[PDB]
């Protein structure tokens, strides 16, 4: 875990997530996908404590999928994010809290609008044009403050994202083995294979 | 805080200051530390502000229900017993230091309760950060067979000692007199010796001084 | 703090913020974080204000004594090493200094040296130092080219501090710009963030995260 | 605190000072440390005021309920109830209690219950912070089958010294006399005992 | 790791002549890192306004909680809750979590619809009610707000004047706190109209 | 373990005009919740038209002032009775403070006077020697309360010209000694209301080319 | 770094129209043990100054020796030792205050709280405090330890500010001091009944009173107090 | 330890037990805690055996050197030298010393020096862990201008009680008599003092 | 600091040293040379505590250079290593020890043999065919145990070194920004510019 980014543009939400899984002085894996599809038009990336991350992600995934089957209807990104926040808000006052930070990127089909939510392990939710968790934000936020425009295309968003990854690869101490990029739009979720 | 209780001829009187602190900052300049448990049983509270309020309301509620059940006017010892058993149960974690006083069919009474659940009896008592300033006055001027007017004076004098000399106490003096055979009179702001002087200048700004970005009407109706 | 200084075609740009903190208390918004050691030498300050202020003024006295004794302006390398050797003597005692010794000499050309309180001394073309160094790096690195004009380089340095002043809670106040050439340093004014932000937002079209 | 209980010919006498401290500040200088758990069974309390108070209240409740079903309890029974509370809650209590009572069969009896919760039946007992200073005096001066006047003097002189040396002890000397005649409360002021 | 100063923020409330005002900053951060500049801390349940400072997860949680409680109040009572009553509900709810509290500093503001009286109140994280004639302050720049309010405030200000006084109290207090600022919102509340203004403040 | 530091409370305030400067400070001295003195001055005339105050830990503050006063004395001896300029005094004080960098003087120091062009000057220091010239500065316990008020009323921060759409700032201008003293008195009365370590009395020292004048005002004693 | 062993409690004092009064009990506590009962904690320096000391007694005895030595040293090559160049209270204080602060700065303090009471050569009343931290302050009334909490409130009712000093007589001032000492005996657990009192007047000079006792004490009301609440018997 | 020194008509008597402990183990049951620093100036040692020993050895050296130059030192002088060592090295010492001596001018004198290094001249003095138990007894029984036999009984009875209650005290009771007649050493065994 | 390697082959000693200088969450420099030339045929690489490293390296450098001028003679690699060890052996029992680990690669002109010495901050000296400091050794030692031969050429040694850097870049958690390689042989010290 470590680097997870998110950028909301005109017609889509783009999530970038690092591929490295390190333990001790060994990079155990360099092709790890730090995300789960909660519903056809909702994607959640995650980062934090080992074990907790995937256990939490899959638990949320199961609940959203259960809702979808029960009502034969997809929950809005806003509704999913509120559900996720509440689960983390419960968690923080538990015996052993989930130490997991998440980004929820979704496309609301009723509003025809992309939406990006940033939620930390305390249950602190915010809707943003661009978001990041961990040390990544200390570089990317200022960079995006400068280069981001609200009316950008998906292609412009990917170039904006390349600019973030380049900066991180230059100044971050750890080798995070690149990122897996995924786009969320009106047509659902798809993965960019060449980044 | 600074709180006191003084017994006299035909009853008992309690008093308190009106300062509330959060560190070195005065949170409330005119807070109410005198609490009604029953019509003729009042409580002065020092310590953790919310604890003194909550514990006094809880026992006051249960006292009212008890009074209705027994068809009797509540007694001070009942409030004392209920308070001390509640505080003891929480091993001091409920930081309420109280002076319990009142009149009932048995007579007039004055007690003090500490956070850990120990109770005292006395003719004159003082609790809080300014209790030493107050007790110095009480030990100097108290005597047996005080009148009502003498007891109110002694009580408010003891609170003033705390107001002036203790940094944890200030502002005004609240009093509550509980006399036998009469209604208890709650004297809110009995003394107000700390009125703010006229300011040297009016800081009313010229309209338009503050820069604004947006305006909108908020809908409060259905 | 946020301080930067980078080397380019037309010399050196140096830009700093002006905030001073005492925890979350904003102690000042009008502080000088650049010390003009001589007409060709600058020093940036970051860390403990007193340590930075005291020892960099002391550094200037040592640089003056050098040119009296040697009848020649001190090199940027030698000036930086006086300071780095000094703080190394105090290593472990608790000094907190993040400094950049920027200047020009004939033998060296435009030169920048990073010097910190744990004894690290590094020569380099680009450095950002302080609590908001990362925010400045993000903007500076993504727009930096060697072939920047003096006008564009001055702006990039100003814009990089602004970026950090915005995001970093422990940076802000105003931007102090400097430009170092073969003829010496040139001051390019104090720029209050209170006005500069809105001016940049409007003209540049950036900072879309903020409510306009 | 300085407290003691002494058996004698006609029964038993309890004795105590009247000082309650919160650090070096005297919160109450006229405290009553002698408490009634039954008609002719009393106790002297030392240690935490809150703990000893809560214990004595529970014991008073138990002995009132005992009396309702089985008649007057023995002094040994009272001490057993004190012990049971003190022993089973030893990790959460700081209570040093002396139990004293008068039966007509057993006459005067004294039981001391230290911190651990152990029970010790004795001819006389001393306890509290100020008791350390009078172990020597009390051992040398105590006699069995003393008179009422001799026992009052013994307690008065003993607590006088305990009060003199212990800063945590002072005020007045309260005493409670337990005999077949009934219950008598005594008090002695500084001006008297200080110059013994 | 002090819950009350991780996210940052401030709230201030004032009384005027037949009106009340409540204001807040817009910052939400994670210590030094500023994250959001749209995080409003003032909510309303009917005509009763509530501002909440402190740990942002609890701010969000309590809003959702009081929305829940006031909605049921209205269904059963068949009327909107009043400021004095809501103040008591807040105190109850906070003291319910006495030994595991919400790390917040709430502020109630509103006008009683029956009596027409302006009302403001403040609380500590455990429920102690702080009622006031003049003003209430809360947040990481509470010291600053106390100093600005205590000097700038005067009684019986008109809505348009009160707006200037509260706005200047907030703005100058926020600029001396690292964790507060990044935008601001002011609510001016009259008996049957409410105006909400976004202030222009320095963005550092 | 022995703690060599203490907190004696109080607060100080310096404002600079065009041809004058003021340095004010309350006269209250405290430890914990007790008042030590209601009138213990901590703003001193140090000679050469320099006034100085070191607020925080009184023992360290008195020691520093004492050392600086002695520094002025030896500056005269060693440099032919030359007048010590306010800028030179500031630098001297930095060295006094930094000399104890690893066992600091627990004080926030402020000095005031006139610069070499005759204009009013205020310099402020942290405990280890960092200093800066300013028009305005509050120091001590209630500095967090007072300082933002001065930012608003002395440097006209966040104040725009009415009707200019928040585009034109309120222009900076020097204040009259009469206006400055109004701000000082209002600053201290406000601080006295909400800070328990501030009160009793206010002593102001005004510095003009004619010399050093004093003014005293009562403050609330609770 | 120290810890105090044998200690002395409150020292109280105040100004009146012509001079100053100071008092302190004669106890040397050893923790909770009231070990020593013949301890004099008021030490006169000349015929115009009295130094009242609380805190560690070993450090007090050290200070006694310093003051004793100060008188000797001042007499050296000084024909006006008993006249114009006699030791003033302000000289004696400043010396001690210098020592106290030097010792705290060496992290080896004299664990004391000191009040120097006296009358200057020009008739002015002198009263100033200094402690182990080197902290100094002056006031119409001064007190140490519990005295600061209980005595000052009582003494400030007599002399609340500077203008109240000319209005206060020695009879009134002494009465307040003796009352304060009684209150401390009621409430301070490390206090004794026996105490010493000193008056330094600008006309009558130094009057040192020994073996005083607290008297006129109210204890009678104790007889009516039972248990801690419900106890009727 | 239990130690004491008592002045009387003809001079002064020092007294002490003989128990040395390392925890609950008695390392020496026949210790001599009464030590000579000069012909007729002796001291009672309590606290750290190593510290009090080192101090007494230095004092003996100082008073031997004093005697060589200025003749016989006073008991006050001896106490001053003890104090100077105890006070100036208070951070590194655990020594509670009672100094007692006989002049012909000043007769019997007793000075006690507690932990801090303060000096206290008294009619009689008690010290050590076991002294706590006899404050009451000693205060009530001490009289000025006692005889030799009365003073021996006073010390014997006092230390008997101190030994009885204090586990850190025991063994034999050693005493040293200081008069114009000379120096007399006394000893008292358990079989005698235990049954007092 | 972090990665410093050394390989002694038939006719030369090859030292590889990482270029990254990281402080906090920022890579301050990516072209740092963690080595000093002590004499024409002796090179010392170093790694450890910030400040200490360079301060120690330059101090040793000055002393060896002083010796060279005094005697007009170059000290043997064995002699230099023994001097360095003794300085560190003194250091470890000082008030503030040098926390610096070093590798000393040299070519002994009298013996016509390359020599590699590994010395840690405690003053623990060992002559080795290949050496490493820090976490690097946990990968490179086993790798070199397998692939190293004593009679290899300088070119074979560089390929062997490339194999180490590749493994480290794959499995090490931190980005060390490549290495600066230097060769020590009969003709002195030279730097490989394209690695
Ligand atoms: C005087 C003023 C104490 O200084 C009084 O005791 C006063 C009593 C009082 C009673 C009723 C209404 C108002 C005031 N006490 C306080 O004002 C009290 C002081 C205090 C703070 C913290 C304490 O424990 C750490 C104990 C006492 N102030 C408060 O209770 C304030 C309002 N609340 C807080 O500071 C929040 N507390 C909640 C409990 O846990 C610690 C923080
Ligand atoms: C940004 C604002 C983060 O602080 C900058 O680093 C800024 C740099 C700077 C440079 C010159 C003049 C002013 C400011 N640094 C500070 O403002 C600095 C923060 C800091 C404090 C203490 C530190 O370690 C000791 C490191 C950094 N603030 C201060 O120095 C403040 C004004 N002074 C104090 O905190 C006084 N302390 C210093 C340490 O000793 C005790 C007293
Ligand atoms: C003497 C003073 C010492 O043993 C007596 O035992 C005396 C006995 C007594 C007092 C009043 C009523 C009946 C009996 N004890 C006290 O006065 C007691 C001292 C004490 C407190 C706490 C102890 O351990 C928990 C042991 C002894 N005083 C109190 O209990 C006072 C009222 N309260 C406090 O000191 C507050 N405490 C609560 C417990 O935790 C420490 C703070
Ligand atoms: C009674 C027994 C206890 O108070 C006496 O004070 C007695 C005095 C004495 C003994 C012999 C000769 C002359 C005087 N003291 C001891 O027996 C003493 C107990 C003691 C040990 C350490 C102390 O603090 C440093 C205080 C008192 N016993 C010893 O000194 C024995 C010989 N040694 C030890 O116990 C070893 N100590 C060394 C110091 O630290 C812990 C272990
Ligand atoms: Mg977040
Ligand atoms: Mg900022
Ligand atoms: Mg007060
Ligand atoms: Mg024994
Ligand atoms: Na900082």
């Amino acid at each position: 875990m470590d680097i997870i980014l998110g950028i909301r543009v005109q017609d889509s939400v783009i999530l970038a997530s690092s591929k490295a899984v390190t333990r001790g002085i060994s990079v155990l894996k360099d092709s790890d996908d730090k995300t789960r599809q909660l519903s056809p038009h909702t994607l959640m990336s995650f980062a934090g404590e080992a074990g907790d991350t995937v256990q939490f992600a899959e638990y949320i995934q199961a609940n959203i999928q259960l809702y979808s089957i029960r009502e034969d209807y997809e929950l809005s990104p806003q509704a999913v994010s509120s559900f996720v926040r509440q689960e983390l808000a419960k968690s923080i006052r538990s015996r052993r809290p989930y130490q997991v930070n998440v980004l929820i990127g979704g496309y609301d089909k009723k509003k025809n609008k992309p939406e990006l939510y940033q939620i930390d392990y305390l249950g602190t939710k915010v809707e943003l044009p661009y978001g990041a968790h961990g040390y990544s934000g200390f570089y990317t936020f200022s960079l995006l403050d400068h280069h981001y425009r609200p009316d950008m295309t998906t292609e412009e968003g990917l170039d904006l994202l390349k600019l973030c990854v380049q900066e991180l690869e230059k100044r971050m101490p750890m080798d995070f083995k690149g990122v897996i990029v995924k786009i969320v739009d009106k047509d659902g979720i798809r993965q960019v294979d060449d980044f | 805080t600074t709180i006191v209780g003084v017994k006299f001829n035909n009853g008992v009187v309690i008093a308190a200051d009106t300062r509330s602190t959060q560190g070195p900052i005065v949170a409330d300049k005119n807070c109410a530390k005198l609490h009604r448990i029953s019509p003729k049983i009042w409580c002065a509270g020092a310590g953790t502000a919310a604890d003194t309020e909550a514990v006094t309301q809880l026992i006051g509620s249960n006292i009212e229900l008890h009074s209705l059940y027994t068809s009797r006017e509540p007694r001070v010892v009942s409030a004392l017993q209920m308070l001390k058993q509640h505080l003891f149960k929480y091993q001091g974690h409920i930081g309420a230091y109280l002076i319990v006083a009142g009149v009932d069919p048995t007579g007039s009474h004055l007690f003090s309760i500490h956070a850990h659940g120990s109770t005292d009896v006395g003719y004159y008592l003082s609790l809080g950060s300014g209790s030493l300033a107050a007790m110095a006055v009480l030990e100097s001027h108290w005597k047996q067979d005080l009148t009502k007017e003498e007891a109110i004076k002694l009580a408010s004098d003891a609170i003033q000692a705390g107001i002036w000399n203790d940094l944890g106490s200030g502002s005004n003096v609240d009093v509550c007199v509980m006399e036998i055979g009469k209604d208890a009179e709650y004297l809110r702001n009995y003394l107000t010796p700390n009125v703010r002087e006229e300011k040297q200048k009016s800081y009313k700004f010229p309209r338009g001084t503050t820069a604004v970005l947006k305006e909108s009407i908020v809908n409060i109706c259905d | 703090t946020t301080t930067l200084a980078f080397r380019f075609q037309g010399g050196i740009i140096v830009a700093v913020d002006s905030r001073a903190t005492a925890g979350n208390w904003v102690a000042s918004q009008t502080v000088k974080k650049v010390i003009e050691i001589n007409p060709f030498l600058l020093g940036t300050m970051a860390g403990c204000a007193a340590d930075c202020q005291f020892w960099e003024t002391w550094l200037g006295s040592q640089c003056r004594l050098h040119e009296l004794r040697e009848k020649e302006r001190i090199s940027v390398a030698a000036a930086s090493k006086i300071l780095s050797n000094l703080v190394y003597q105090y290593k472990g005692a608790g000094l907190s200094m993040g400094t950049m010794i920027c200047g020009y000499t004939r033998k060296e050309g435009p030169t920048i040296y990073y010097v910190d309180s744990d004894g690290t001394r590094l020569k380099g073309d680009i450095f950002c130092v302080g609590s908001g160094q990362t925010f400045a790096y993000g903007v500076l690195d993504s727009n930096y080219k060697w072939d920047l004009s003096v006008e564009d380089a001055l702006y990039l340095g100003k814009r990089s501090i602004l970026a950090a002043a915005h995001r970093d809670a422990y940076s802000g106040g105003s931007v102090n710009l400097y430009h170092v050439t073969e003829d010496g340093w040139i001051y390019h004014g104090n720029h209050d963030v209170g006005e500069l932000f809105w001016k940049v937002k409007e003209e540049e079209g950036s900072f879309n995260n903020v409510i306009g | 605190t300085s407290i003691m209980a002494v058996t004698f010919k006609d029964g038993v006498i309890l004795g105590a000072d009247s000082r309650t401290t919160t650090g070096a500040y005297i919160a109450n200088r006229v405290t009553d440390k002698l408490t009634r758990v039954h008609d002719k069974i009393w106790c002297c309390r030392s240690g935490s005021a809150a703990d000893t108070q809560a214990i004595a209240d529970i014991v008073q409740y138990h002995l009132e309920l005992y009396t309702s079903q089985y008649g007057t309890p023995s002094t040994e029974t009272a001490a057993s109830v004190f012990k049971e509370l003190c022993y089973e809650n030893k990790d959460n209590l700081t209570a040093g209690i002396i139990v004293a009572g008068y039966d007509d069969k057993n006459k005067g009896e004294v039981y001391t219950i230290p911190l651990g919760g152990s029970v010790h039946k004795l001819p006389y007992a001393i306890a509290g912070s100020g008791s350390t200073f009078i172990y020597g005096y009390c051992d040398k001066n105590f006699r069995e089958n003393m008179s009422k006047e001799e026992t009052v003097d013994f307690i008065k002189h003993s607590l006088s010294q305990a009060i003199k040396w212990d800063g945590s002890s002072g005020g007045v000397i309260r005493m409670v006399v337990l005999t077949a005649a009934g219950v008598e409360r005594l008090i002695f002021y500084p001006d008297e005992y200080e110059q013994l | 790791s002090d819950p009350s100063s991780i996210n940052g923020g401030i709230v201030v409330a004032m009384t005027g002549k037949d009106c009340v005002a409540i204001a807040c900053d817009l910052r939400l951060g994670s210590q030094s890192l500023g994250v959001s500049n749209k995080f409003e801390k003032i909510f309303h349940y009917g005509h009763v306004f509530l501002g909440i400072t402190g740990l942002a997860t609890d701010v969000t949680t309590l809003n959702e909680m009081f929305r829940y409680k006031t909605n049921l109040y209205k269904l059963k009572e068949e009327r909107a809750i009043e400021p004095e009553t809501f103040t008591q509900l807040v105190s109850s709810s906070l003291y319910e979590r006495r030994f595991g509290p919400y790390f917040v500093g709430p502020v109630v503001a509103g006008i009683n619809s029956k009596s027409g009286k302006p009302f403001i109140a403040g609380f500590d994280l455990i429920g102690c009610i702080d009622e006031a004639k003049d003003f209430i302050v809360s947040g990481t720049a509470s010291d600053q707000l106390f100093g600005m309010c205590e000097s700038l405030y005067e009684p019986n200000l008109e809505p348009e004047d009160l707006f200037e006084t509260i706005s200047q109290a907030l703005l100058n207090a926020a600029d001396r706190d690292a964790l507060s600022g990044w935008g601001a919102v002011v609510y001016i509340i009259k008996k049957d109209e409410v105006v909400k203004r976004y202030l222009k403040m320095r963005q550092d | 373990q022995f703690n060599p530091y203490g907190d004696n409370g109080g607060t100080i305030l310096g404002i600079a005009g065009e041809d004058f400067a003021v340095l004010a400070g309350d006269t209250r001295n405290i430890t914990d919740y007790s008042i030590n003195s209601r009138y213990e001055p901590k703003v001193f005339d140090c000679g050469d038209n320099i006034v100085m105050s070191a607020n925080g830990f009184a023992a360290d503050g008195d020691a520093l002032v004492k050392r600086f006063k002695n520094s002025v004395k030896w500056y005269h001896f060693d440099h032919n009775d030359k007048k010590l300029s306010i800028n030179s005094a500031a630098r001297n004080i930095q060295h006094l403070l930094y000399g104890k960098r690893f066992f600091p003087y627990y004080v926030h120091t402020i000095i005031a006077g006139l610069d070499e062009d005759g204009k009013g000057a205020v310099y402020s220091f942290d405990p280890v020697g960092s200093y800066e010239r300013e028009q305005c500065r509050a120091g001590g316990a209630a500095a967090s309360l007072i300082m933002p008020f001065l930012d608003n009323q002395v440097n006209f921060k966040n104040q725009y010209e009415p009707g200019t759409n928040g585009k034109v700032k309120k222009p900076l201008k020097y204040l009259s000694v009469e206006e400055v003293i109004k701000l000082v008195r209002d600053s201290f009365t406000s601080a006295t209301e909400r800070h328990i370590q501030v009160g009793d009395g206010l002593e102001i020292l005004i510095v003009t080319k004619d010399g050093v004048r004093k003014e005293f005002y009562e403050l609330k004693r609770d | 770094t120290q810890q105090p062993i044998v200690t002395g409690t409150s020292v109280i004092s105040m100004k009146y129209d012509n001079g100053v009064i100071i008092a302190a009990d004669n106890l040397g506590s050893y923790g909770s043990l009231l070990r020593f009962n013949g301890v004099e904690r008021l030490i006169p320096v000349g015929d115009n100054t009295v130094v009242g000391i609380s805190g560690d007694i070993s450090d007090m005895q050290h200070i006694e020796r310093l003051l004793k030595d100060l008188v000797t040293e001042n007499a050296y090559d000084n024909p006006l030792a008993d006249a114009e160049e006699a030791l003033e209270p302000s000289y004696i204080f400043e010396y001690l205050a210098t020592v106290m602060y030097q010792r705290r700065s060496k992290m080896n303090p004299l664990w004391n709280a000191i009040i120097v009471a006296g009358v200057q050569s020009n008739g002015d009343q002198f009263l100033r405090y200094v402690n182990l931290l080197g902290v100094t302050y002056s006031s119409p009334t001064l007190a140490t330890g519990f005295g600061a909490h209980m005595a000052n409130p009582l003494l400030r009712k007599v002399v609340d500010r500077e203008s109240d000093i000319p209005k206060t007589t020695v009879q009134v001032a002494e009465e307040a001091i003796v009352n304060a000492m009684r209150v401390l005996y009621y409430r301070d657990a490390r206090s004794s009944r026996n105490f010493s009192l000193a008056i330094i007047d600008k006309n009558t000079g130094l009057t040192f009173k020994k073996n005083l006792q607290v008297e006129n004490m109210k204890w009678d009301f104790a007889k009516d107090i039972k248990g801690y609440g419900t106890q009727k018997i």
